[PDB]
């Protein structure tokens, strides 16, 4: 369940 | 359907999480910003609180959450070409309220980060300065003192 910005 | 009390459940629902981040709550909290711009003011004001707040390995995902809702309503502003800045229950409006906050959440969450989140702050100042979320002059004060 990570985020990463795009 | 999600209500702002379920907004507010949501965000106080991070404190559960070891690392601080989740991308299906972000999303979760971002549709429901999109969904709600004519409350912008209090959301916005509640995930300011939330990043001067939340205990010090959270503070990258206050980021997050402002980085998501940010670019979400600043691609709102693109697609509208609005410039309202000054007027409440807007996007422009809620960006403008982020941006002059942002260089103190900015070297708070720096300053207690450890060294892997703050790489990762470094990551979002990139995409802030290329995105063009806030003023570049704001964030090379930042980038100068931290990341130079
Ligand atoms: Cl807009």
């Amino acid at each position: 369940d990570d985020y990463t910005p795009s | 359907h999600m209500d702002f009390q379920n907004f507010v459940a949501t965000l106080e629902s991070f404190k559960d999480l070891k690392s601080g981040i989740s991308g299906s709550r972000i999303k979760k909290l971002t549709t429901y910003a999109l969904d709600h711009i004519d409350i912008e003011s209090k959301i916005i004001s509640l995930i300011i609180d939330y990043s001067r707040l939340c205990p010090d390995s959270h503070k990258l995902g206050s980021l997050y959450i402002i980085d998501s809702i940010g670019r979400a309503y600043l691609d709102e502003t693109r697609s509208n070409s609005n410039s309202s800045s000054n007027k409440p229950g807007t996007c422009a409006h809620a960006i403008n309220t982020l941006g002059e906050v942002i260089q103190e959440l900015l070297s708070d969450a720096i300053a207690k980060s450890n060294q892997d989140h703050k790489e990762k702050i470094r990551m979002l100042l990139d995409i802030w300065d290329r995105s063009g979320l806030f003023q570049k002059s704001y964030l090379n004060a930042i980038r100068s003192k931290c990341f130079a």
